[PDB]
DNA sequence: ACCTGGAGAATCCCGGTGCCGAGGCCGCTCAATTGGTCGTAGACAGCTCTAGCACCGCTTAAACGCACGTACGCGCTGTCCCCCGCGTTTTAACCGCCAAGGGGATTACTCCCTAGTCTCCAGGCACGTGTCAGATATATACATCCTGTGTAT
DNA sequence: ATACACAGGATGTATATATCTGACACGTGCCTGGAGATTAGGGAGTAATCCCCTTGGCGGTTAAAACGCGGGGGACAGCGCGTACGTGCGTTTAAGCGGTGCTAGAGCTGTCTACGACCAATTGAGCGGCCTCGGCACCGGGATTCTCCAGGT
């Protein structure tokens, strides 16, 4: 009689049931199948882990314990595929990469 | 006043990947927004896919096709594999 | 009372933004053109923000209004809600 | 004689400094007054959340930085090192905004 | 070519509804192309933000930005109404003859 | 603010309408200049007025001018996008029908 | 043999109302049909977004009006709003 | 004894068809009574404007019909309509004649 | 069969005509290969998305509506094919 | 001795001629063969509708004409009259395609 | 250092599961990094399109583009196995001798 | 290309040494193809490039990509991210068994 | 045409200190889970016939290769004025309060509007037919480009 | 002597009549979807209350903005060379039109049953405060890197 969660039945950390309800109430179609939210949650967790791992490496490089927006920006603008995914997105308090054109250097 | 966000799950994933590392409140706000944006994009593409073929149900097949259309390159392959693995584990349970 | 507040976008601020952009030498007729560009951009965004606020039967502009206004323009913002 | 740096040195120093920082580069109150003044043509006696002014400023700064990067590319194309209004106009036209 | 007309038929298209007299320094609202007097409309727009006749919003917050002078109509009414420009000039001179201040306006 | 009323305007009195039956004499040349379309050089018909300069034209005249040519006012060279920047002026049409039917 | 629907006849009626002695070819009408579909879809999507932001479950004429204000530029928006309000006032009067 | 809503609103574009398309399109849970009439009016207005301009362009060419070239000319020569359709491509429309001043002979 | 070398079917005079419709007067000689590269990139992207749409529908034939959906996905709306 | 036109006269002639028309400028069968060859790298034994190939050709020619339109402006920017590969590279960088 | 390693322990790591022998001209599949012989993979892929171990697709239509020759692995197997490279060259030259 | 030659179509299989035999090896024998080009040490958690088949340590390549040019250290070929590589378990197992 | 030494000014590194924001705990209540029934969306087998691929001559207009010369791309030089670096003097943004209150956010009640159901008939779509708007062909007539040649300053 | 307007030759572009056919526009019979009346319940408009947060005033300290000057290096015009483009001609290739035959696959129907919506009862996961130390911000100092101009050859 114990309640067993669907995220645990799937091996995920993201919430399957909440995503199911959001899909049902969002005006996307009349019906929603059983495996659709599991697939969506798996994809979402994978992308989150990718970005967090890159930003953790960037934070370690800087000798810091806490991730701030700068590390997210560096992790995302130094990767071609992620840059292509977020080309029209601005991140608050990020900044830019260092880049000086060759023709402008002295000598 | 009950509000909902993805904060605790994102923290669990970060602890899985980086056992000793912290996050700031504004960075967590950015991560929340990023997760929401991805959810919305994939759900909208799935809705369009179901409408083009005259179906009333969004399934795992529609999610896979949307992920293929939306993600570039290797991200698509890895995300597809992870989703298929999750569904296979879920069904056999 | 609010008038001629576009001159508060001083020249040194414009130079700092250009330096963050990577520019090394600046002409003296760049500042007025920059102010024109900025004013047009702000008019366009604030119009949509005020439309959203007016529809929701309020008198206060929130951050969600600005976020949706930018999303309409194709300039998604992250980190405000 | 007193020490004087040759032209172009302090400019490169400033590029190095501002391409590594992350703080806002336009003063706060002048931008606030500009926002209120522009909005006074759509509704009278409006109130603004502080986070709304902050979001507007952040977006505006991002827009101007991107524009200046494109303008520098356009100016270097024509074998100059000085950016000019025609470079801004060309970049905006090719972007589709003009 | 050759024609003479009565003043009764011409009167309707020359009088301002707000004051009732003939047009003087006519100004037109562009939102509906409606002509009134300069003073009449200037005083009216303060209290209200809608047209006196059709109640069409002149502007969303500031109506004065959407009104412009009508020189052609003023010239037409001056040429039509007999002894109108002379009377206006006489009244203006009479009013300003006893005020020794602000010579240049 | 380019709209402050002058001292006389702050106390001007309305002009009484003429009620006595006096005939009015009008010559075609007197109204010739102000009631003439600059483009077609004829009497105005289906008057259209600009939203910026208040310059009267015929609908077809302005439509043709904007179609094949610069998007500007023929008289003062002011820019106007299309015919949506003009509106009808039935008052002038009625005046034309009355004075010169 | 299955029935397929389009806006062709309504477009032809509007054209006869504006230019009484003019025709139109197949490709031009195909383009006009695409234009009409695009406009419908855009306005419907923006109205749906408005309704969802404000925690409401209905699309009324208010959502359509605000969506038109958001989407069309310049004087086209003004004229469209005027025409829509005229039509609604005429319809509710019956 | 049955009157169509299009006639009641003084319109040509169909009000019942647009109502049904709003109901089955996954936009919201409920659709009001004034929404389809409003949207039909807006669609009619835009169609009429475009077709009028294209008809003028066709008349200039001494042609009694409208082809995609005339629609292209009408749309691109109009500033607001050109903003509305800035990302659209019309087949068999060509381009607008234009040559830069520095290329012409002196 | 394995088709090959078809990119050279886009000949020099065709690219010259295209540059004529764009208002170009003089054309350098190294510019006929760049055009082929750009055309190949564009075509690959559009055709891949069309093939994805076709495959989801469980079909063996690409249709015009598949091309239209693919183009619209890339922000290139096209009027005149349905 | 023939009546030889000076350089550039026929060029302006052809510009005027091709800005007056709406026909496709690339031969059909070569374009169709290229399309089939590219599609063979994603799925085996594909079939096409004729209108699909027509739509692809229309979109491609529109894209190339617009790109050359921007390239000519980039070339005139640098006090030139002749286009080069660098002009195409700059136009595609500013447009965002690179 | 010095060691006495028994080949019987290293057999499974250096055995091709398609021809029942050691690797010759090793070729690896990019997607799964499963090594085979050039002949084995070339003749096997002409019918199927999945790796014969992990059952993973190699390419949508042309798998041959996703296989690469692993020189390092072939060198390792030649060096570790005594009296194999010489025998291979001897057999190749003997075969060449028998035909024109 | 990958077209087989006349002799390749009929290569005979190489029989495996079923009988238990001992082979003496030295660390210097394999001190060239088991060595990381970056840290100059034994491989751990090996990662291999898809395009060129070059082995590295996970941390070595991850840091090299993060903190430098996005090319391969040896062949200088295009490389986007750690997704462009793949782990090699067989190589690690062989190294572990060969060298305790 | 290249080199070195040395002074000066700026960036990086290192402790040391203090606060405040991030990680953690605790009680509770609202949303996820289990269990049951019911109706239809979707899978699958089978059939029709449309349209997509393949083949063969035959014209002929476009593509291909060749040659001459001209005008445009590119480097060099000289000139000068516009912009950078730095010092002095003014302006006003930023920060610490206090005091007030407009309106954002929530609660409760009531009734009006929208969904779902059923009958029934007119608006819209698939075929079929036939003239004329527009393309195609010939022939003058007109409007541009180029060059020889006098000749005026 | 050299610029320079002029005139005659020869292309190419525009124009009027003839005519030929195939696509726009209309008519028609039928069937599917819009219209009319009825019923029931919950979404939204309305009125009242509380208290968070936005707006306004003011006094102070101090980094940032404004003004000015002096000199160097960067934009800009001019001249000359040369070589890669354009224009025109004489061959050669392959697009294009018409016609043919073949059959793979898209578009339907008709069963039929598993899967998702709906409702009700039960309780554990997730959110709003609250307390609190450890990461990080700030200040001063010593070291370390790098421009810049005087010889030096
Ligand atoms: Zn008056
Ligand atoms: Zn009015
Ligand atoms: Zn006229
Ligand atoms: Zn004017
Ligand atoms: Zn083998
Ligand atoms: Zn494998
Ligand atoms: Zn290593
Ligand atoms: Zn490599």
């Amino acid at each position: 009689g114990k309640a067993k969660s669907r995220s645990n039945r799937a091996g995920l950390q993201f919430p399957v049931g909440r995503i199911h309800r959001l899909l049902r109430k969002g005006n996307y179609a009349e019906r929603v199948g059983a495996g659709a939210p599991v697939y969506l949650a798996a994809v979402m967790e994978y992308l989150a882990a990718e970005v967090l791992e890159l930003a953790g490496n960037a934070a370690r490089d800087n000798k810091k314990t806490r991730i701030i927006p700068r590390h997210l920006q560096l992790a995302i603008r130094n990767d071609e595929e992620l840059n292509k995914l977020l080309s029209g997105v601005t991140i608050a308090q990020g900044g830019v990469l260092p880049n000086i054109q060759a023709v402008l250097l002295p000598k | 006043k009950r509000k909902e966000s993805y904060a605790i799950y994102i923290y669990k994933v970060l602890k899985q990947v980086h056992p000793d590392t912290g996050i700031s409140s504004k960075a967590m706000s950015i991560m929340n927004s990023f997760v929401n944006d991805i959810f919305e994009r994939i759900a909208a593409e799935a809705s369009r896919l179901a409408h083009y073929n005259k179906r009333s149900t969004i399934t795992s097949r529609e999610i896979q096709t949307a992920v293929r259309l939306l993600l570039p390159g290797e991200l698509a392959k890895h995300a597809v594999s992870e989703g298929t693995k999750a569904v296979t584990k879920y069904t056999s349970s | 009372v609010l008038r001629d507040n576009i001159q508060g976008i001083t020249k040194p601020a414009i130079r700092r933004l250009a330096r963050r952009g990577g520019v090394k030498r600046i002409s003296g007729l760049i500042y007025e053109e920059t102010r024109g560009v900025l004013k047009v951009f702000l008019e366009n965004v604030i119009r949509d923000a005020v439309t959203y606020t007016e529809h929701a039967k309020r008198k206060t502009v929130t951050a969600m209004d600005v976020v949706y206004a930018l999303k309409r323009q194709g300039r998604t913002l992250y980190g405000f809600g | 004689k007193p020490h004087r740096y040759r032209p172009g040195t302090v400019a490169l120093r400033e590029i190095r400094r501002y391409q590594k920082s992350t703080e806002l580069l336009i003063r706060k109150l002048p931008f606030q007054r500009l926002v209120r003044e522009i909005a006074q043509d759509f509704k009278t006696d409006l109130r603004f959340q502080s986070s709304a002014v902050m979001a507007l400023q952040e977006a505006s700064e991002a827009y101007l930085v991107g524009l200046f990067e494109d303008t520098n590319l356009c100016a270097i194309h024509a074998k100059r090192v000085t950016i000019m209004p025609k470079d801004i106009q060309l970049a905006r036209r090719i972007r589709g905004e003009r | 070519r050759t024609t003479r007309i009565k003043i009764t038929e011409l009167n309707p298209h020359l009088m301002c509804v707000l004051c009732g007299g003939y047009f003087i320094d006519a100004t037109t609202i562009i939102e509906c192309l409606h002509s009134f007097c300069k003073t009449c409309i200037v005083r009216y727009l303060e209290t209200s933000k809608y047209c006196p006749i059709c109640d069409v919003q002149v502007h969303k917050t500031r109506p004065l930005l959407n009104i412009r002078s009508d020189k052609t109509l003023q010239d037409i009414v001056y040429k039509l109404v007999p002894g109108l420009f002379k009377n206006e000039m006489k009244r203006r001179r009479d009013f300003y003859a006893a005020h020794p201040s602000a010579d240049a306006a | 603010k380019t709209w402050e009323l002058s001292l006389y305007e702050l106390q001007r009195t309305p002009q009484e309408a003429i009620t006595d039956g006096l005939e009015i004499v009008v010559s075609p040349r007197s109204l010739h200049s102000e009631l003439m379309c600059p483009i077609c050089l004829d009497m105005l018909k289906n008057t259209m007025t600009t939203k910026e300069c208040l310059h009267r034209f015929c609908a077809d005249c302005i439509i043709t001018a904007l179609r094949s040519g610069n998007k500007e006012c023929p008289t003062c060279r002011k820019k106007l996008v299309s015919k949506r920047s003009l509106r009808p002026d039935p008052n002038f049409d009625a005046l034309i029908s009355k004075i010169y039917p």
